């Protein structure tokens, strides 16, 4: 669940991992932990992913309502401001390591919000249980005013990192550039190498010893 | 005869809020002007300094107050429900920072204020508010905006707006003194438009009202860029723009 | 506290209903691939900004509204529409439909009318958009009913400007046709001859997002 | 995360480092230990990072909508701070309130853990890294100096708090108050030897 | 604790429970208890668990249900009854303990005799056998090697017989004396027998 | 909890889904009451949803559940579609956050002239786990997903489908203790609906 | 004045204003047949540029097997509806099974004779034709006024003109009516309300319940009647 | 046609009746005054009830009220409301200062009262204060300012104000002299000469000067000083 | 509050013939060292009462601004000289004040002791609230009174508070003499607490004695 973040020169580059879990299992190969703020704003978040869900839309809706009473694009330094008069009064009730960031009238910004409430701007972070293996190799090729191809590979080499590295964390990896424009919502390195291919077996058609079969027609 | 005006929340026959209706007669009685207009990246209010109708003192009486430090507004109307009108608004303002982080906008600031007002009229709880306001402050997107709201719910917004008793013979003069910069010269923007807008903003308040204008009976404000502080223009740089009419 | 009458009709709600037959004409036409809405926008100078006084607004990216009475409650209305396109947005992560949004407004306006010492709301709706079970155009009234319109004008003097769309009028009409028979529905109307960039027209798009149209864009329909 | 706070002959100094650790690893590089609150007064906090952006949150809103409660150009300095104190009616954070003021010259005093009673203070010092250097400020700390003399007296100290302590900063900001509200917020970056 | 034995038949539904009133760890109050809660509708509610919980959801559950009874003319369904006192048992658990378990019978024309299992938690289910207490863990197995089907009510009370005289013997504390609340053909007697 | 065990998978064939649960309600940890609690609910025609955990939060939920359908489901003449349904579960156990709603629902139907597979998974917590290919969630959810792994094809048949399901929860129940007796699948094609009760370990 | 006070004879105001006010509301035809209950209705053309193809205002869906024909304020009628659908799924979120119809009314004339009664505010001018089938009592039609006093029915035309389409019930309807003579037997009485020989089709909604085991409840297009009313043709079933 | 009746109903003229007549009600009622001074903010309050009572003590009715140590406050209408806003008034001090730790500036006070009867005025069931307020100070640095609040809000900036039943009496005796520079200790012989003019040689005439440079704190009226009062000139 | 974060050293409260005499250092001690050595705690509250501390410095604030704000309340009704608070009723009150915070867990750990002269035969009927010889009382008009943490309350003629109890009581107990002079007072308390600064870990020098007698509340700093 390692969630890196960077800001280029003129964008924000995000991305993450699609692998969640249960502790000993792997739930599924595929849970995009991206999210959609709005047009011009994304957001990631790392923790329990069930409070993510309530903090994800109940931001996007809250957003969009404001974006509809003014006319202008939201700011992303409103909606962080609006978490932390939530995340107080669940202090031990609602967890989450959210970074989001995206381009507004100001530069493009990236904040990282903690489960207790604190948060402050960074320029690059990474948050998740395999964080520290993704800031590893972040801080050793983070220049500064970076083309958006030069964050791409190194976002991608964040998350890489943070892949064989960690335990809590697999499958392919998701990233999107934040540019004024638009979005993107790309899936590059989704691992092919294909070390061994499965054989599936499909079962025999005998029976499967069924006692009753209750078959309906209803429309 | 005893007709269709006694409560507020009663329409009339014709389908007229008459409760309102004489709200908006009570701020025509006052007999007190304000002009404001907005230029290119900047805008002003020119107040005019007397009492709602001997040892007074004259600096104290106003109808400019700042509601925060970057939206400044106006006020005219019966002196009580016009100073309870600022409270409502500066802890309107400063509440959208506490919930909101960012600094209010002006054209925000202007709805959120008219959604009590309405609130006020479908409600037979308290009386209306006598009183209106021209709100004048600039925005994130670096342009100056300008609003002004009636006792009804309004977020009309003009480039060069008149409240007061005298808004029936101003729309024959603000049109054409807007006229005398716009399809005009129009040279440049050398930010030079105390200049430019006040200036084109005294001369239409002498318009209006035939006195002499005295300096000490007129305070203006300024939101423009490079300054941004709702800032009441000193008494001798109105007196110096007062000789500008020559 | 808008109590009956002998008659049988409540008598607040019929004065409710002449503050919208003396306002600014309204009018929503739908099509077979979208559904249009104008306004009769009276510029009473050049002070007012068009960008910021306002007939169309938007519930969300797909429902569009409009206003016919006092412009007072242009707003508060408003602010209860798009909440409850929020409240419904929340649980069902899909659109709000316009049926479901339509009943809630109804029933908000209804409140209004039952409860003591309140005003029923002096305005009328035009609720319209793309939906998935293709498009409406509905009407609310102060009363608090709601119609399943689908041509229709709630402005001032409307017996006479519906008679050019119960003869004007067609079931198989496309939207770009059906902006010059609503543009005559205006001009050919009443006065305000002088349609100069004076007319607010927002259109479903054929399914796309909810688009108000620019001053310009109505510019190309309006040489005729 | 230490912060210091000296005091000159006509205005204040502040300090502060910028590690704001989270279990040993540091989650935010350079943040701002320091907060700005208006021209004429700033506020230093430390301790615990939880709920210390929300009394910083609550005492701007509190600062804004009392300055405008008097006129356009005048706060107060000791009334904004008592009313942080009655804010702690539990949230443990350790705060330094330093600033200009209309009726005394300079005025710099602390918040400890619940009460504010350190008025007409001097060399005001809070914070975690605070216990190593209580003393070497005791002794280079004369009555009145210049400008010049604090600054580099604090820079020492905040280079002496850093050099033994593990929640070092990175980057340290030294914030300056005068009458003119000078207000250069001046990044020093090196470190001991 | 005690046992609350019930078995659904195809055309009869037989109670059994423990006619004694257990105060402390040492003594009895009183020998012939009552824990059935008999409703007017031919349904027989019976609880089981701490006496004082026990009275009082007897008595909240038998009001509530005839004064529905009174609201409308007609009695109130066996399949409804049975999900209703299921949701008062969830709904007084977020709040108050309500240690209790209970055994839903009844009958009515549209589905015949049915029979509703529970537990302290709301765990409603229709079942044709099944006990509660302590007491289950020796009876619910004895059920099953008597329970051909097409039962007649006179066969249950034989098997009661082959289940009491079990618990008198390999249980901790033998229970002897026994209340049995038939309800055949729209009849409730109450053949309480010891042993 | 580890109480009242049991489980439910959802699989996802080329065009008809196919859910199963166990029937096995034990008052106990190890205690067998009824072998008749089906744990499958028909919500709508085209939503089948199943719940697991304990029995006290899976009648409320399903009680709950059919509540808010029904009465959102008469406020338009057409059914309800799994998107705007998926969602409210979401909603619903988030609202009940730090409330003991627990239970590990499944959610499976068609999305809609056209029909998709659209399974989906929950926590106790409110995660929409959305999954196009198989599903579950239960106590005995470690023996089903390595067990739903190697036995899953991409696209099958309407009866090839049931017979990998069969496999799938034959050999994870009869693997586990609590999860007893019963096997009530239930495959739905666009037009029929099976209601199968396998004749699973009765131990 | 206000509906706390009386009146001197007894009566009351604001309920009496009430009932007079449905007066001048479209027609509703209720009727219970051997196969199950139907309904009709009278959609009030405004104008020819509604929809007339989708929707219809005078009969709503309470509940999968309750369904009622509103007649009255159309604007106040939605409130109801938005109320006894509550009531007939609270009913099942309390008791997992379906609601009676003789509960229901009980539940919903109560919150009528609640604001006939206190609060100072006015009534609800609406009365409606509910009925539904249950397992207690088979297929029953009940009628509420704005007061509260339901009463049940086997045949009811309230809104305009109902005492002369009442007494076509009189006579016309049988014990025993099957579900297509049923629906000719409530058609004519539906157009002859209206001083009319035909309907237009482009007006009345009918629906039916009809229980087939499981409550199937269709409505009608405006196709479907089409055939009804051909049949009304050639099969006079004549005013008398 | 009768729309003065409560308080809510604007008059079809735009003015806001109920309201006006309140000064009528305080026009009846006794006098109060006060006047800037270089040397502090001497008050004034006279009792014109002399013709009726005869009884009451020589210095027990006092219209002399203050907040703390240095502003005070008087009344000029009914005193059964004015203990209302006196109450609002020094709890507003409390409050501002346990919040702010200093006493509460006169430019937030007044705002405050201000606000305080205003909000009587709006509502539909409440009656308006009948109560006009003088409120005055004196600061050390800055010279004394008079703020008066009459009903319906309005906080004015005075130098010399009068209100009661002759306020278009006293009016034109305070213009005459500059009192912006004179003393405190000359004034209060030259205020009572004013009352002999607009009435008997009564002592029911109770004031007192906020500063004298007597620590510039609200004193008492120093008897001694009073008694000296020049009865002819 | 939760735990004597930032405590305080003990006052000695002795009574005599001219007046009553307190003294306490100005250590303010944060558990295990000295923070901050330059505080207050004796705390003036009328112009003839006093009152000083002990125990959290903290859990005082909202003790001192809850009793000068009643001072101020009670001068603004000052119709008479023998309408002041005298030292019983702010005693008495704050006793109260710690009985109601008994009631709840939270208690606000202090010590509080009150002292003051109960007796109005001395004119001081002017209060100077922001800034010769001497009188001889009757032991009886001087009211000095002790609150707990727990509430307890009484009077007597010399009381100690804190830590000096088990130090500076014992050394007092027996030398205390009645209508003791103010060279005599001043000499028992330098010789006093002298024992209390090689014994007591938290406590130090600047002894801010305050003497209050009839004619105001004096402030005076030694240090032996």
């Amino acid at each position: 669940t390692t969630i890196c973040g960077l800001v280029c020169q003129n964008a924000v580059i995000l991305g993450a991992d699609t692998r969640a879990t249960e502790g000993p299992i792997v739930a599924d190969k595929n849970c995009s932990k991206l999210h959609y703020i709005s047009k011009n704003i994304w957001c990631a978040g790392a923790g329990v992913a069930g409070d993510l869900e309530h903090t994800t839309l109940w931001l996007q809706h809250n957003v969009e309502l404001h974006r509809l009473n003014t006319n202008t694009q939201p700011r992303v330094s409103m909606c962080v401001s609006r978490l932390t008069q939530e995340l107080f009064k669940y202090q031990g009730y609602k967890v989450c390591a959210i970074v989001l960031g995206g381009v507004d009238v100001n530069g493009p910004q990236l904040y990282g919000i903690h489960p207790h409430g604190s948060s402050c701007l960074l320029p690059f972070t990474a948050l998740g249980s395999g964080s520290l293996n993704a800031m590893a190799v972040l801080e050793a090729k983070y220049r500064d005013n970076m083309t958006i191809e030069e964050g791409k590979n190194l976002v991608c080499e964040a998350i890489c990192a943070g892949i064989f590295n960690d335990l809590g964390s697999g499958g392919n990896v998701d990233i999107c550039v934040i540019t004024k424009d638009s979005y993107q919502h790309i899936r590059p390195y989704k691992e092919p190498n294909m070390r061994l291919y499965h054989l599936p077996h499909p079962t025999i058609y005998p029976k499967g010893t069924t006692p009753i079969l209750s078959e309906k027609i209803e429309y | 005869q005893s007709m269709y005006d006694r409560h507020l929340t009663i329409f009339s026959p014709d389908g007229n809020l008459y409760q309102i209706e004489y709200a908006i007669k009570a701020v025509k009685n006052t007999n007190i002007t304000s002009v404001g207009v907005k230029g290119e990246n900047c805008a002003v209010i020119i107040s005019q300094k007397k009492m709602a109708t001997k040892l007074l003192d004259y600096n104290n009486i106003t109808n400019i107050y700042n509601i925060t430090d970057e939206i400044g507004c106006s006020m005219v109307g019966m002196p009580g429900d016009c100073l309870s009108m600022v409270y409502k608004a500066r802890s309107e303002a400063s509440e959208f920072l506490y919930s909101n982080g960012y600094n209010v906008n002006a054209e925000t600031l202007c709805r959120n204020i008219c959604d009590k007002i309405q609130v006020y009229t479908q409600h037979a709880y308290m009386r209306l508010h006598a009183c209106s306001g021209m709100i004048i402050g600039i925005d994130e997107n670096n342009k100056p905006e300008l609003f002004k709201f009636d006792p009804s719910g309004f977020c009309a917004g003009y480039r060069a707006c008149v409240i007061g008793n005298k808004e029936q013979e101003s729309i024959s003069v603000l049109e054409r003194l807007l006229e005398k910069r716009k399809k005009k010269i129009q040279q440049e923007t050398i930010d030079e438009d105390i200049r430019n807008t006040t200036i084109l903003a005294i001369e239409a308040l002498q318009t209006i009202l035939a006195f002499d204008l005295k300096a000490s009976e007129i305070e203006v404000a300024i939101v423009s860029t490079k300054n941004r502080n709702f800032t009441q223009i000193s008494e001798k740089e109105i007196d110096n723009y007062l000789t500008y009419i020559a | 506290l808008t109590t009956f009458s002998p008659t049988g009709k409540l008598v607040q709600i019929e004065y409710a209903l002449n503050r919208v037959s003396s306002s600014s004409p309204a009018l929503g036409i739908r099509a077979k691939n979208g559904v249009i809405i104008a306004t009769e926008k009276k510029s009473p100078n050049e002070l007012i900004e068009e960008n910021s006084i306002f007939k169309i607004q938007q519930i969300s990216e797909h429902i569009g509204i409009v206003y016919a009475g006092m412009p007072g409650d242009f707003r508060v209305l408003l602010k209860r529409a798009r909440k409850e396109a929020i409240r419904y947005s929340l649980q069902y992560g899909s659109e709000i439909l316009v049926k479901e949004l339509v009943k809630i407004i109804a029933s908000i306006v209804q409140e209004f009318t039952q409860t003591g010492g309140v005003r029923p709301f002096g305005l009328s709706l035009l609720i319209c958009g793309v939906d998935v079970y293709g498009y409406h155009l509905y009407q609310i009234d102060p009363s608090g009913c709601y119609f399943n319109w689908m041509a229709t004008c709630v402005g001032k003097d409307y017996q006479n400007n519906m008679s050019f769309l119960e003869k004007r009028y067609n079931k198989d009409i496309e939207i770009e046709d059906a902006i010059h028979t609503a543009i005559l529905t205006l001009k050919e109307s009443y006065e305000g001859v002088l349609n100069e960039k004076n007319i607010e027209i927002g259109v479903a798009y054929d399914n796309k997002p909810f688009k108000i149209l620019t001053q310009n864009e109505i510019k190309d329909y309006l040489i005729e | 995360t230490t912060i210091i706070g000296i005091i000159y002959d006509n205005g204040v100094m502040l300090a502060c480092d910028s590690r704001t650790s989270s279990g040993t690893f540091i989650s935010n590089k350079c943040s701002r230990k320091i907060n700005r609150i208006n021209e004429n007064l700033y506020v230093c906090r430390s301790g615990a990072s939880a709920h210390s952006q929300k009394i910083i949150e609550i005492i701007k809103h509190y600062c804004v909508s009392m300055k405008n409660e008097n006129r356009k150009k005048g706060r107060f300095h000791e009334g904004e701070t008592i009313y942080d104190e009655t804010t702690y009616d539990f949230l443990s954070c350790a705060l330094i309130f330093g600033g200009y003021d209309k009726i005394k010259k300079q005025q710099l005093y602390a918040v400890n853990l619940n009460g504010s009673i350190i008025e007409k203070h001097d060399f005001a010092v809070s914070g975690s890294g605070s216990i190593y250097i209580q003393s070497y400020l005791q002794d280079k700390y004369k009555k009145f100096m210049t400008k010049k003399e604090c600054f580099n007296l604090i820079l020492n100290c905040v280079k002496y708090a850093m050099h033994n302590d593990n929640s070092s900063g990175g980057l340290i900001r030294i914030v300056n108050i005068t009458k003119s509200f000078v207000e250069e917020f001046t990044v020093v970056n090196t470190q001991m030897n | 604790m005690d046992t609350l034995i019930g078995l659904r038949g195809n055309n009869f539904v037989v109670l059994a429970a423990d006619t004694y009133s257990i105060n402390s760890i040492i003594k009895l109050k009183n020998d012939d208890n009552t824990k059935f809660y008999d409703i007017h509708g031919n349904k027989c509610l019976l609880l089981g668990g701490s006496i004082g919980d026990r009275l009082q959801f007897g008595e909240f559950i038998r009001k509530n249900v005839h004064l529905y009874q009174y609201q409308n003319n007609t009695d109130m369904f066996v399949k409804s009854f049975a999900f209703f006192t299921r949701k008062n048992l969830a709904y007084y658990l977020r709040r108050n303990p309500f240690e209790v378990n209970c055994l839903i019978a009844g009958y009515d024309k549209k589905d015949g005799y049915q029979l509703y299992w529970c537990d302290y938690l709301s765990n409603m289910d229709s079942v044709n056998k099944g006990a509660h207490g302590y007491g289950a863990y020796l009876v619910s197995a004895i059920l099953d090697k008597y329970y051909h089907e097409n039962l007649t009510v006179d066969e249950a009370l034989d098997i009661f017989k082959l289940c009491f005289e079990e618990l008198k013997k390999r249980f901790l504390l033998t229970q002897i004396n026994y209340e049995l609340r038939i309800m055949y053909d729209n009849k409730v007697e109450t053949q309480y027998v010891t042993v | 909890y580890n109480y009242n065990g049991g489980c439910v998978l959802g699989m996802s064939g080329s065009n008809c889904v196919a859910i199963a649960c166990d029937l096995r309600l034990g008052a106990n940890t190890f205690t067998t009451v009824s072998t008749k609690f089906s744990k499958i609910f028909k919500m709508n025609n085209n939503v089948y949803v199943g719940l697991s955990g304990l029995a006290t939060d899976i009648q409320t939920l399903y009680e709950i559940l059919r509540y808010r359908v029904n009465l959102y489901e008469v406020r338009q003449d057409a059914e309800m579609d799994v998107e705007c349904f998926a969602n409210m579960l979401s909603s619903i156990l988030y609202s009940n956050r730090f409330s003991p709603y627990f239970v590990n629902p499944i959610v499976v139907g068609f999305k809609l002239v056209n029909y998709e597979p659209y399974l989906t998974a929950y926590d106790l917590i409110g995660a929409k786990c959305e999954t196009r290919d198989f599903v579950v969630n239960g106590v005995t959810s470690e023996q089903l997903f390595g067990m739903c792994e190697s036995l899953y094809v991409k696209d099958q048949d309407e009866n090839g489908l049931f017979e990998t399901i069969s496999q799938c929860l034959l050999s994870a129940l009869d693997r586990d203790c609590i999860s007893g007796w019963g096997a009530e699948v239930l495959v739905l094609t666009p037009e029929k609906i099976i209601k199968k009760k396998l004749k699973a370990r009765m131990d | 004045s206000r509906t706390t006070t009386f009146s001197p004879e007894g009566r009351l105001y604001q309920v009496e204003y009430a009932l007079e006010a449905i007066n001048n509301a479209s027609i509703t035809i209720g009727l219970i047949t051997k196969d199950g209950v139907i309904l009709g209705a009278d959609k009030v053309f405004i104008s020819k540029l509604i929809d007339k193809a989708n929707n219809y205002e005078k009969i709503y869906k309470i509940d999968k097997h309750i369904f009622c024909g509103v007649a009255g304020l159309n604007a106040d009628a939605n409130i109801l509806i938005n109320q006894s659908r509550l009531y007939a799924q609270r009913y099942l979120y309390n008791y997992n099974e379906v609601q009676p119809v003789s509960q229901l009314v009980v539940q919903i004339c109560d919150i009528k004779q609640s604001y006939t009664q206190y609060g100072g505010l006015r009534p609800y001018g609406v009365s409606f034709l509910i009925g539904g089938y249950d397992t207690k009592d088979g297929y029953q039609l009940y009628h509420t006024d704005p007061s509260g006093n339901y009463s049940g029915w086997f045949a009811t035309a309230i809104g305009t003109n109902n005492l002369t389409a009442s007494s076509v019930l009189k006579q016309e309807w049988k014990n025993d009516m099957t579900l297509e003579e049923g629906l000719l037997l409530a058609l004519k009485t539906l157009a002859k309300s209206t001083d009319t020989e035909i309907p237009k089709s482009e007006k009345i909604e009918l629906a039916y319940l009809t229980n087939k085991d499981g409550e199937v409840y269709q409505k009608y297009l405006t196709e479907k009647e089409i055939e009804e009313l051909i049949k009304l043709y050639t099969q006079k079933y004549i005013k008398e | 046609a009768g729309y003065d009746l409560s308080v809510s109903t604007f008059s079809p003229d735009g003015r806001l009746y109920q309201v006006e007549y309140i000064y009528k009600s305080i026009n009846n009622n006794n006098t109060a005054l006060c006047l800037e001074c270089k040397d502090g903010i001497i008050c004034c309050c006279i009792n014109s009830n002399m013709d009726k009572n005869k009884m009451i003590k020589k210095n027990s009715y006092n219209r002399i009220y203050h907040v703390n140590n240095n502003i005070i406050i008087t009344y000029s209408g009914f005193d059964g409301d004015a203990r209302n806003i006196i109450d609002r008034a020094r709890s507003e001090a409390n409050t501002y200062y346990y919040n702010f730790h200093t006493n509460i500036p006169l430019h937030i006070l007044v705002n405050r009262i201000s606000l305080y009867i205003h909000a009587y005025t709006l509502y539909w069931h409440m009656r308006p204060f009948a109560a006009s307020i003088i409120i005055s100070s004196f600061n050390e640095k800055d010279k004394g300012d008079i703020y008066c609040i009459e009903p319906n809000g309005a906080c004015y900036k005075y130098s010399g104000i009068v209100i009661g039943k002759n306020k278009e009496m006293f009016k034109t005796e305070i213009e005459k002299k500059d009192y912006k520079d004179i003393n405190v200790r000359d004034a209060i012989e030259d205020i009572y000469k004013f009352i002999l003019t607009s009435n008997n040689l009564q002592n029911l005439v109770n004031f007192s000067w906020i500063c004298k440079e007597s620590s510039y704190e609200f004193q008492n009226i120093h008897e001694e000083i009073l008694t000296p009062a020049l009865n002819k000139a | 509050t939760l735990g004597p974060v930032v405590t305080g050293t003990s006052v000695i409260a002795i009574k005599y013939k001219h007046g009553i005499m307190i003294a306490a250092d100005r250590k303010a001690s944060y558990g295990s060292y000295a923070k901050f050595q330059n505080v207050e705690r004796i705390f003036k509250i009328n112009n003839k009462t006093v009152m000083g501390f002990s125990g959290e410095l903290a859990d005082a604030q909202y003790l001192h601004e809850l009793l000068t704000r009643k001072n101020i309340n009670n001068l603004s009704e000052k119709k008479r000289k023998e309408d002041m608070y005298t030292p019983q009723h702010y005693h008495s009150y704050v006793s109260r004040v710690f009985y109601v915070r008994k009631n709840r867990i939270d208690p606000l750990f202090n010590n509080i002791i009150i002292a003051g002269i109960n007796s109005q035969k001395y004119d001081n009927n002017d209060d100077n609230v922001l800034l010769e010889e001497y009188k001889e009382i009757h032991k009886d008009d001087l009211y000095i009174g002790f609150v707990d943490m727990h509430g307890t309350n009484f009077c007597d003629d010399y009381i100690t508070t804190g830590y000096a109890r088990y130090f500076a009581l014992t050394l007092l107990r027996d030398h205390y003499k009645d209508n003791m002079t103010e060279e005599e007072a001043r000499i028992l308390i330098n010789e006093c607490l002298r024992i209390l600064y090689f014994r007591d870990a938290t406590s130090s020098n600047f002894i801010q004695i305050v003497k209050v007698t009839s004619k105001g509340v004096e402030y005076e700093e030694p240090y032996i």
